[PDB]
């Protein structure tokens, strides 16, 4: 029987945004998609936004930390908080006859937290546990650093609670962020999997904390700083920014692309990547083993473009050197007419397998329908790529050879270069 | 503090025996007769009775291979009564004391010695002082002028009754007229102690700041001196009604009033 | 409802080339897609000279064919955006590649002239013998994997089962252009494949492009028929590797399991999701339904822990896995076994009930995108010979009750010499003995 | 009409530990579930507790009471801890109840 | 094959171990002992009373 | 081992833990003078009994 | 590395049934153990006689 | 803790000592005699209290 059905998107008075879409998958993922993160936090609460993340399990004002753990498990459903410096995404599946009792809890956690101090005290050790198992990524680390030589402020906040902060934050700052960002002109209530009137009505006359957009991010000021982290690894992580291009942005597809161009990840397993100009002029340098990627981030109000490279520490220098004349190169018009072709399809192609996943499919809609309050057809998105002159690769390119460079690395820097080396 | 309580049950039961056998060594007429009359109670056991007495009398009646197996008994409980008393104490350091407030101490400790090494020490002189002067100028105080004769099996004296720290349970015994109902109200006046951590109802621990309580236990020492008189009386018009009052009120006051003003001092408190 | 959505979940066809390769697919309305070939090898067809060979062949899988050289072979994958990835285990190899349903067609010709046509360039096996060399230092530092390597090492000591899938450092310095070359001759062979897809294909349009490429056929009966492996004798055993500098102590323990075709392991799959798995950084903390969570929890017995049921064709390891501190090994060993021992004595319908959602949760999630809808189809058919659709998981997980789940794994668990695998600072942890009597008596 | 509490302050003041300058609460013998309640009070609170209690045995040790002056009056006895002790028993029977199920 | 009947029937349980146990040692000692009286008479034949007293037994 | 021997010998450091680091309430009453009394008065009857047992 | 760990040969040691590496051992596991554990319950009514 | 024979005051005793004691590997036959002067000595003590009666 099931077919064809559309993707519908309410807005009430309140400027609450509904997104939905019936694929009659067996499974249903509901979410609820709000404007807040490390970004608002100030140098007086720091972390907090973190510690929020963490305390989705704790007591609410209708369920307990412990019904809301059992009752979730009951019906085998899950319930996650996933964030970036700007966004926090708090979502649940299970099986479509569930979603009405996953329902609750969620509704509960992200509109009526209680905090309770014992609880919140509890939890805060946590921080600390957390913030160890992601800092087994090197990778994290000079993120981190990244958006702190990036910035100077909203941005610059690091994504895990600084250790200082451990302990520290209270009950009161939970509830003040809280209050102060998730307010109905600032959240979306996604849901795959269902029905849109059903997951309508529930938005409705259930979602109270409201009205307005609270506490407004400062402007992300740019520092154009370097970090760097004398740690003796024998691999080198190293990364070298420009200010790039906003969300939403005509600018953004220019660099999507000429990420693509210069090579944005392997497509063969252990496999070379030839269509990676970056790749390709490094491996040219270097001897050793290694890896160079194409770096490019679009937040709210601004963005970051550059490279990132790892390397044995004795062979950084010839890397980044190789990393950065391949983007010189690039901003000659090193830019075949084939190579925009190229790279415009492995970008649909990345684009349209990245929402086969039904986390990635939610996270798409829900995006749109947070920062904008429409669904941009695959069609018109492919439109837009494609739309993107050989001209406008070579100037993206140029932005940066041009523009002020913050660089973050870390490992034994003994041989790695300076950003004024390069 | 269970544990330490139920093993003090146990010292306690371990106690007695070691006393009643201990008081047959003599052989005077109390020694023989009150072995007499005690063993002779549980030849009522349905079934098993019989047989039971007879091991334990090692014959027909209490003998001489009673009074050999009663010394090694005597003899051999008091070290199983030291052994025990170390667990007693093993179990109470898990929790360490419990204080007259009923709340916890932890705020304000102080070490064993010399606070309680001396308080004890002199606890110890304090006491010993009315020993020694009963056993120095009122020796037989105490004792019965029938275990000054030696014991003699055709010859029952006019009233066998126990040394005066049994006599409460002997009254307890003769309540119940019927040799079983006696026998299991005897057992029972003394394994009542092994329900008493279950019958605690009241928020607070002590009786300290519970006055309904501390009348009704007040009324239970008293109701024990009662008993422990009626046991000294022959059984007869009045001491038998007495004694079924006292008795009956004994286990009253135990299982059903303690629990129940507990409760309502609960209540009383706005709990 | 639920029951209706998995009634309207698209069919899978399969229909068998002459040669004997079989192809499959579920068609959706996605404009990507993923297709590739799932074949019936890996390291338990290996022999102790060539056993590592398989894996090797896996290195150069992508290094280019006679067709179209190194170079040439990678440009034409990447510049068309499509993914091509693969892997090799004990009893199973796949090739697949992501990419649009308008290069379904191109793709099949890359795939079967990947598995069909392998260079095997003399200058590229010298390159790709380092690089093995360095991968096997690499994984040695895998604690997980070491573990249950070690525990199949074990487990089904004496046997082909019994080795790793990289092989050994004598192998992969010695194997030869021939042996892979052989190898591929070999296992790579119409009946013991399958041509899975899944994402917005015709299957006609994928089988027409089949015949094409997957012509070779048979002459003789042998070709066409697909050798029974000998079986593998299961021993209660253990392998301890200590080393007190290593900072957590990991331990495996499984008992033998019943092999893809019982209807059991539907079953014993419940019996895990009751016990479930842990790790600290669950919210769900000490609320946890699943009772060694709320232990390791509660008493901090482990940094975490897994269930497993790790079938094969004629066995398989139903056990667990767990990390934990030198001083807590003992305590959580202690908890894990109670668990299994609740399992054969005193399950209860609310814990199946519950057990059975988060299975269906389980069964239903392993289908999210195409690369795991055609992972399910290219495996199914292999060791089912059919697809099994979510209406049938769920009708056969819906029938376990609370009753079925203790005979099952009483018959499974219960008094059995079990193989036990630990590596680090083990010291707490101790005695065959000891465990062995952890197996009965709840 | 006041019997109730005619008989409630009756007792309260029969009970006799506002003479040492103690809250009802600060009698409770400490179970389970006080336990957990104590663990949840506020620092200023919890100090005071401890303040009053350790007061109270250095009294009790000392076999005196405070002057009358100091005791604690039956409508100024604060119940600062029934509160969290209600909370710690509502989550326990729903556990209890919920483990049940 | 009676160890395998003897593993699942007796000694797997641990309750039906110990009424295996029980019921053998109930069993074991009936034939032992009639077993091992046997045994010592028949080393003693006409020693024991048992064998002479007929000869006096006859009220 | 540790500085006093009153806490590292196997047997002082029981005799030290329960007769005399021991932690006690500060305000425990007569009332808990019944348990060494107790102790003492079971030392005592031994000792005595086995004096009697002699004869 | 682990890859070339592999486990000594028992067959010194092997009950004659699960001797062959090839066999499954499961079909006489309940022989192994019915044999070892009526030794055990013999030695108990033993004792308990 | 999570079993009671570590928990418990006095099982945590009969557990250090008769069954979580850790004990050398390669302990002969001459270190048979301790546990057999404790059976002689629990024996002797019943024997002699058996004979005590009589
Ligand atoms: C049992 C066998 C029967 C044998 C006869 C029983 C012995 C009878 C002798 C009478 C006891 C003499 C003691 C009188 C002392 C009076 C006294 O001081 O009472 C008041 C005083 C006030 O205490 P707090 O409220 O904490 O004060 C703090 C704030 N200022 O109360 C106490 O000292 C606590 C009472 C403890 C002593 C009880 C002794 C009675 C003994 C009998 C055994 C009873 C139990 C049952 C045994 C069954 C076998
Ligand atoms: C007529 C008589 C009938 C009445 C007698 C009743 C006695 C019955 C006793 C209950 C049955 C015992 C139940 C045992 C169950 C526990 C158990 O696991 O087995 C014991 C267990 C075995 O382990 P597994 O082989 O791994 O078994 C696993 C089972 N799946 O432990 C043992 O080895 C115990 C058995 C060996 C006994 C050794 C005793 C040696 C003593 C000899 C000296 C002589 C005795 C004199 C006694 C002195 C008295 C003053
Ligand atoms: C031979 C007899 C016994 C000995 C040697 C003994 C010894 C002790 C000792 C030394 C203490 C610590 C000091 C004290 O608090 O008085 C103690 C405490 C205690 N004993 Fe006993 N005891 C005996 C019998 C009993 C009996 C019969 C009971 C009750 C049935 C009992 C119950 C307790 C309890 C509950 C404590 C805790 C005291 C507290 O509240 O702090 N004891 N005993
Ligand atoms: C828990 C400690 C003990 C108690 C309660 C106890 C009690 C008694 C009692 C009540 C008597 C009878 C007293 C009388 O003559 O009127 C007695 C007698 C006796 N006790 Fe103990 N006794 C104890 C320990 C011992 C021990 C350990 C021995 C020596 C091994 C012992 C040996 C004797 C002897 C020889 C007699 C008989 C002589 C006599 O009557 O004085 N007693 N005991
Ligand atoms: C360390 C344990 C013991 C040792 C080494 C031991 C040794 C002995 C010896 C050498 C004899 C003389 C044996 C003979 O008749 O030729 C004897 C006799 C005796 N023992 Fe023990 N004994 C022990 C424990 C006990 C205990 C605890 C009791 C009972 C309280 C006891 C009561 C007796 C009695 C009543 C006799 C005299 C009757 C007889 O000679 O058979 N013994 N013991
Ligand atoms: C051998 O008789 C010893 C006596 C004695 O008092 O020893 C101290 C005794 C003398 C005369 C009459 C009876 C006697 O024994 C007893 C024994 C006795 O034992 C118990 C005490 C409490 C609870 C149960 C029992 C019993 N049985 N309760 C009362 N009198």
């Amino acid at each position: 029987c099931p077919g064809a059905e559309d993707l519908e998107i309410t807005k009430l008075p309140n400027g609450l945004i509904i997104a939905s879409l019936e694929n009659f998958s067996p499974a249903s993922r509901i979410g609820v998609f709000i404007k807040a993160g490390s970004r608002y936090e100030t140098t007086a609460n720091l972390g907090t936004a973190h510690l929020l993340r963490l305390a989705s399990p704790l007591t609410t004002k209708g369920a307990s930390s412990f019904r809301i753990t059992r009752g979730i498990e009951a019906v085998g459903g899950s319930l996650s908080v996933y964030s970036t410096r700007e966004k926090m995404t708090y979502c649940v599946e299970c099986l479509r006859d569930h979603v009405d009792t996953v329902m609750e809890y969620l509704l509960n956690v992200t509109t009526a937290p209680e905090f309770r101090p014992w609880e919140v005290t509890d939890l805060q050790p946590q921080l600390k546990v957390d913030k160890a198992v992601a800092f087994q990524s090197p990778q994290v680390g000079v993120l981190e650093n990244l958006h702190a030589a990036a910035y100077k402020t909203a941005l610059a906040n690091p994504l895990y609670c600084p250790d200082y902060r451990i302990g520290k934050i209270t009950s009161e700052q939970l509830h003040h962020f809280v209050q102060n960002n998730f307010t109905s002109a600032r959240m979306a209530l996604v849901g795959i999997g269902v029905k849109h009137s059903d997951l309508k009505q529930v938005a409705e006359q259930f979602l109270n904390i409201r009205s307005g957009a609270g506490t407004s991010s400062a402007k992300a000021t740019y520092w154009g700083g370097e970090i760097r982290e004398q740690n003796g690894h024998s691999l080198v992580h190293a990364a070298v920014v420009t200010e790039g291009a906003a969300v939403g942005s005509a600018e953004a597809n220019a660099f999507s692309v000429l990420q693509h161009v210069l090579g944005a990840g392997p497509l063969i397993k252990r496999g070379s990547s030839v269509t990676s100009k970056l790749y390709q002029g490094v491996a040219k340098a270097t001897t050793q083993p290694f890896d160079a990627s194409a770096f490019n981030v679009n937040y709210s109000d601004s963005g970051l473009f550059g490279f990132y490279t790892i390397s044995q520490a004795a062979h950084a220098g010839e890397v980044i050197r190789a990393a950065m004349n391949q983007l010189k190169a690039a901003a000659q018009g090193g830019v075949t007419e084939e190579d925009v072709t190229k790279a415009k399809n492995q970008l649909k192609a990345t684009y349209l397998m990245s929402v086969e996943t039904a986390q990635g499919l939610l996270n798409e809609i829900g995006s749109e329908a947070l920062l904008s309050g429409t669904h941009t057809a695959p069609s018109v998105v492919a439109q837009k790529i494609d739309s993107v002159t050989s001209a406008d690769v070579v100037n993206a390119a140029k932005k940066f050879v041009s523009g002020k460079k913050s660089m973050a690395a870390s490992g034994d820097l003994g041989s790695t270069p300076f950003l004024d080396e390069l | 503090y269970k544990e330490t309580w139920n093993t003090g049950v146990i010292l306690l039961l371990t106690l007695m025996a070691t006393a009643f056998v201990g008081y047959v060594l003599p052989w005077g007429q109390m020694s023989f007769w009150g072995a007499t009359v005690i063993t002779n109670l549980f030849s009522a056991i349905p079934y098993i009775g019989h047989t039971l007495v007879e091991w334990a009398w090692g014959g027909f009646s209490v003998d001489n291979p009673t009074l050999t197996r009663f010394f090694a008994l005597h003899f051999l409980l008091p070290f199983a009564i030291a052994g025990i008393t170390i667990i007693h104490l093993t179990f109470l350091h898990e929790s360490g004391s419990n204080n007259p407030l009923g709340i916890s101490s932890d705020s304000d400790k102080i070490p064993f010695h010399p606070y309680y090494s001396f308080k004890d020490i002199l606890g110890l002189t304090l006491m010993l002082t009315p020993f020694l002067t009963l056993a120095l100028f009122s020796p037989n105080l105490l004792g019965d002028p029938e275990n000054f004769t030696p014991a003699n099996p055709l010859v029952t004296p006019p009233h066998i009754k126990p040394e005066w720290y049994f006599l409460f349970a002997y009254a307890i015994l003769r309540s119940i007229p019927n040799k079983l109902g006696g026998v299991l109200a005897l057992a029972a006046s003394v394994l009542i102690l092994f329900l008493i951590p279950f019958l605690h109802k009241s928020k607070q621990r002590t009786m300290t700041f519970r006055p309904l309580s501390q009348t009704l236990f007040w009324l239970l020492v008293a109701n024990l001196l009662i008993l422990t008189w009626i046991g000294s009386q022959p059984v007869e018009h009045p001491f038998i009604i007495i004694g079924q009052m006292a008795s009956l009120s004994y286990f009253t006051i135990l299982l059903i009033l303690f629990p129940t003003i507990g409760t309502l001092e609960n209540k009383m408190l706005n709990y | 409802t639920y029951a209706q959505t998995l009634q309207n979940i698209p069919e899978t066809n399969v229909t068998t080339l002459d040669n004997g390769l079989r192809v499959a697919s579920e068609e959706s309305s996605q404009p990507t897609c993923t297709v590739g070939v799932w074949i019936g090898a890996g390291s338990r067809y290996e022999n102790e000279k060539n056993n590592g060979a398989g894996y090797f062949v896996e290195h150069l899988a992508f290094k280019g064919t006679k067709k179209r050289p190194c170079a040439a072979f990678e440009k034409e994958v990447e510049s068309m955006g499509a993914h091509f990835n693969g892997y090799t285990s004990r009893e199973q190899t796949a090739f697949y590649i992501k990419a649009l349903s308008k290069d379904m067609p191109k793709v099949v010709e890359l795939l079967a002239d990947v598995v069909q046509n392998c260079a095997l360039e003399e200058s590229q096996i010298e390159k790709e013998r380092g690089v093995i060399l360095q991968e096997l230092k690499e994984m040695d530092n895998d604690m997980t994997n070491v573990t249950f390597d070690y525990l199949h090492a074990t487990a089904f000591q004496g046997t082909a089962l019994a080795r790793t899938v990289e092989g050994t450092t004598e192998n992969i310095k010695h194997l030869t252009r021939a042996d892979l070359a052989s190898y591929i001759d070999t296992h790579f062979k119409a009946p013991r494949m399958v041509l899975a897809a899944a994402g917005g294909i015709s299957h006609k349009e994928l089988v027409d492009a089949a015949r094409q490429h997957f012509s070779g056929v048979s002459f003789t009966y042998k070709e066409d028929a697909v050798p029974i492996l000998p079986r593998c004798r299961f021993t209660g055993s253990e392998i301890r590797a200590r080393d007190d500098a290593l900072p957590v102590a990991h331990v495996a323990l499984a008992v033998e399991g019943p092999g893809w075709a019982d209807p059991d392991n539907v079953v014993l799959h419940v019996a895990n999701a009751i016990i479930g798995r842990y790790d600290r950084t669950f919210g769900g903390g000490k609320h946890l339904s699943s009772r060694l969570a709320a232990l390791a929890v509660e008493h901090k017995l482990c940094h975490s822990f897994q269930t497993f049921n790790t079938s094969y064709s004629d066995t398989g390891l139903f056990g667990f896995h767990f990390v934990a501190d030198p001083l807590s090994i003992d305590d959580m060993m202690f908890c894990a076994q109670g668990e299994w021992m609740r399992l054969c004595t005193s399950t209860t319908e609310s814990e199946v009930k519950r057990a059975k959602n988060h299975l269906r949760s389980a069964m239903v999630a392993q289908l999210d995108g195409t690369t795991p809808v055609c992972e399910t189809i290219g495996s199914h058919l292999l060791n089912y010979g059919r697809r099994i659709s979510l209406e049938e998981w769920d009708s056969r997980i819906s029938a376990v009750d609370a009753r079925m789940v203790r005979d099952v794994c009483s018959k499974y668990i219960y008094d059995k010499c079990p193989a036990l695998a630990a590596v680090g600072p083990i010291e707490q942890l101790l005695d065959y003995n000891r465990i062995r009597s952890g197996m009965y008596w709840i | 009409g006041r019997l109730m509490d005619r008989i409630r302050k009756w007792y309260y003041n029969a009970a006799g530990f506002n003479k040492y300058g103690l809250m009802r609460d600060d009698t409770l013998y400490e179970d389970d579930d006080v336990k957990e309640a104590l663990k949840r009070l506020p620092e200023d609170l919890y100090n005071e507790r401890m303040f009053r209690i350790k007061r109270a045995l250095d009294l009790s040790l000392k076999h005196r009471i405070l002057p009358k002056e100091q005791w604690v009056k039956y409508e100024e006895d604060k119940p600062y801890l029934e509160p969290y002790l209600k909370e710690v028993i509502r989550e326990r029977l729903e556990r209890e109840a919920w483990n049940k199920k | 094959a009676l160890l395998r009947q003897a593993y699942s029937a007796l000694f797997r349980r641990t309750s039906t171990f110990a009424l295996t146990v029980v019921l053998g040692a109930v069993l074991f000692e009936r034939a032992f002992d009639q077993g091992a009286d046997a045994i010592f008479e028949h080393l003693n034949e006409g020693k024991l009373w048992k064998h002479i007293k007929h000869k006096y037994e006859a009220s | 081992m540790a500085p006093n021997i009153r806490k590292s010998h196997p047997l002082l450091k029981m005799i030290n833990n329960s007769l005399i680091d021991l932690p006690a309430p500060s305000n425990i009453s007569a009332w808990w003078n019944f348990g060494s009394l107790l102790a003492v008065c079971l030392m005592t009857q031994i000792l005595t009994g086995l004096l009697l047992a002699m004869h | 590395v682990h890859n070339d760990v592999t486990v000594p040969d028992f067959s010194a040691y092997r009950r004659e049934d699960v001797m062959d590496a090839t066999t499954s051992s499961q079909t006489s596991s309940e022989d192994r153990k019915g044999f070892s554990y009526l030794v055990t319950a013999t030695a108990c009514v033993a004792t308990a006689y």
